């Protein structure tokens, strides 16, 4: 279970995803909305809200496809 | 030697040892993609009954991809790239309009055959990493030399948008895209030490000049991954990047995230922009971070082989050439020709919409029916109607203005709004749905206006849309309205509609 920190900045980049309507472990963030140049801005945001540096090697096809992975991957580092 | 494949050979006669790709920390060297090829090529050759006229090349941006591309190439037939992204429906579609026979596929691509090849159980299946025929790949069944091709042999099919939904499929003829490289040969000076980005998805004309222009001369091209667009510095350095070829949008995204800094991209020889109008405010942040670099402005439509234009950045001249604080696209290719129509279909001296012809002219799509408005008779041959507007300048300097018709552009991805309009009326819960083209800093944004009882989610409408449209051209932005309004021909009012998203917007 994500912080709201997490949630609330994953949520200005899902916007076939109304406010009202809760984020599942593993929807598809490609399906609600998430674009390449939003994973971009997004990895950004994570890195400075967070204080953690992204390697190359943790960025796999796989880590921006679900919010699970995503967060998985995050509060690992 | 008209032959795309030749320039691979001329960078493997040049290089053969040196890298030609480099992506995901791999890389493929000129010697290692060509065994790989001639295997490749050989093995499908082997697998069909006729030497395929179109090989699918259906995977994600990486090594396989570009060793598919080079295989369609060495087996003389050609290069259809299809995005494992986009709908089934659209991939089923290209296929079908290109008359693919074989794909090559990695993981991702073979996971949606199952569907593609439905009732195309025929298709020949090479595995880059029961529907179809599976290809047995062997060093024993590799051509030891590539398919030679005469100059009108189809080398790439790619498609643009269609009002009907359906897309508009260009076979570009391997004399179209010799001419193309001919005319780049001669005005750049790539060696065999230069390291070129591949931004460019390989569904899009300018993944050519990316590919070709690296091959031609044994340069590498190189994995631009998402991360490296918050610390481009970094990433340019590392990976020594001597040209940069994109879209202006990723301008303002470098810019955001990890400043365009003066002085932060020392390594670049060359900067290319390509697909939107770029601003003379964005090319100088980009030339003064990048002070070592000569910045060009390229302009074309796929029908015309990838780019017809090319206008060099100077803070003196172009502001000047150019108006309304956008760079100017620059003088015709050599050995093409244009005339300017206006709006009432007569010759203009100066503005008009640029219609092209000569050898980098398609002439035509793979559907007879999508000629037809967008070919020109005039002084006894044939030009493409670009739909651009522009203005020429004495010694040939063009200026775009705009389109003459309602086709947009939102980030490079040109689409017919009809396109979305057709795949809307799909869409439940809904009265009438229209897109409009919404003028931003950012450029066009796609806005759909729509009549209901109540609002419709967001994701209802992408739930339709993305089962017939890729996610580039699916809208974000939806607003329901009481009433559409209607123009004096009874027709909804998209010029009223188009104002009324404007202002919405900014
Ligand atoms: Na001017």
């Amino acid at each position: 279970m994500w912080d709201a920190q997490f949630e609330n900045l994953l949520r200005r980049y899902l916007p076939f995803l109304s406010a009202d309507q809760p984020l599942e472990q593993d929807i598809n963030l490609r399906d609600i909305g998430l674009d390449s140049l939003g994973t971009v801005e997004l990895l950004s945001e994570l890195e400075n809200t967070y204080d953690v540096h992204f390697q190359d090697e943790a960025l796999t096809k796989e880590t921006f496809e679900t919010p699970g992975v995503l967060w998985k991957t995050l509060s690992q580092m | 030697d008209h032959a795309l494949h030749a320039r691979f050979l001329r960078g493997l006669a040049c290089a053969p040892d040196r890298p030609a790709v480099r992506f995901g920390g791999r890389t493929l060297t000129y010697a290692q993609a060509h065994r790989t090829a001639l295997t490749w090529a050989g093995s499908l050759l082997r697998a069909t009954p006729e030497p395929p006229a179109a090989v699918g090349v259906l995977a994600d941006k990486g090594i396989p991809a570009y060793l598919g591309i080079l295989t369609a190439l060495y087996a003389g037939a050609a290069v259809v790239p299809l995005r494992p992204d986009f709908p089934a429906a659209r991939t089923a579609e290209m296929m079908r309009a290109a008359g693919v026979t074989a794909v090559i596929a990695d993981g991702r691509g073979r996971r949606l055959l199952p569907e593609l090849l439905a009732d195309r159980r025929d298709t020949a299946v090479l595995a880059a990493d029961a529907p179809g025929r599976r290809v047995a790949i062997d060093e024993g069944y590799a051509l030891t030399a590539p398919r030679d091709v005469v100059p009108d042999d189809t080398a790439y099919v790619l498609f643009t948008s269609g009002s009907t939904g359906r897309p508009k499929g260009v076979p570009l003829s391997h004399g179209n895209i010799a001419h193309y490289f001919e005319v780049l040969d001669a005005r750049y000076d790539f060696t065999a030490d230069d390291v070129f980005t591949q931004t460019f998805d390989l569904n899009f004309c300018c993944s050519l000049f990316d590919l070709f222009c690296a091959w031609g001369a044994g340069a590498s091209v190189i994995q631009i991954p998402p991360q490296a667009y918050r610390d481009l510095p970094s990433h340019l350095a590392e990976q020594g990047v001597t040209v940069w070829f994109s879209t202006p949008s990723s301008i303002a995204l470098v810019r955001r995230l990890g400043g365009l800094a003066p002085g932060s991209l020392p390594t670049l020889r060359w900067s290319f922009f390509a697909g939107e109008a770029l601003k003379c405010a964005d090319t100088e942040d980009w030339q003064r971070a990048a002070p070592a670099s000569f910045v060009e402005n390229l302009y074309g439509p796929t029908e015309l082989t990838v780019t017809v234009t090319a206008h060099r950045w100077s803070p003196e001249v172009s502001p000047v050439v150019g108006a309304n604080g956008v760079v100017p696209i620059g003088p015709l290719h050599k050995g093409l020709d244009h005339v300017l129509i206006d709006a009432g279909g007569l010759p203009h001296p100066d503005t008009g919409e640029l219609c092209v012809t000569g050898p980098q002219m398609a002439g035509r799509y793979l559907d007879p029916a999508d000629d037809h408005g967008r070919f020109l008779d005039h002084d006894g041959r044939r030009w493409y109607r670009t739909g651009d507007r522009v203005r020429l300048a004495p010694g040939g300097e063009l200026v775009y203005l705009g389109r003459m018709d309602a086709q947009v552009q939102i980030q490079g991805w040109r689409v017919e709004l009809a396109e979305v309009d057709h795949a809307l009326q799909g869409c439940e819960g809904v009265g009438e749905a229209v897109t409009v083209g919404a003028a931003t800093d950012a450029g066009t944004e796609l806005v759909v206006f729509y009549t209901a009882p109540a609002p419709v989610p967001p994701v209802r409408f992408a739930a339709v849309l993305r089962a017939t449209l890729p996610d580039g051209v699916v809208p974000r932005h939806y607003r329901h309205v009481a009433e559409l309004p209607l123009n004096s021909n009874r027709k909804i009012d998209r010029r009223a509609l188009t104002a009324r998203a404007e202002e919405l917007l900014g």
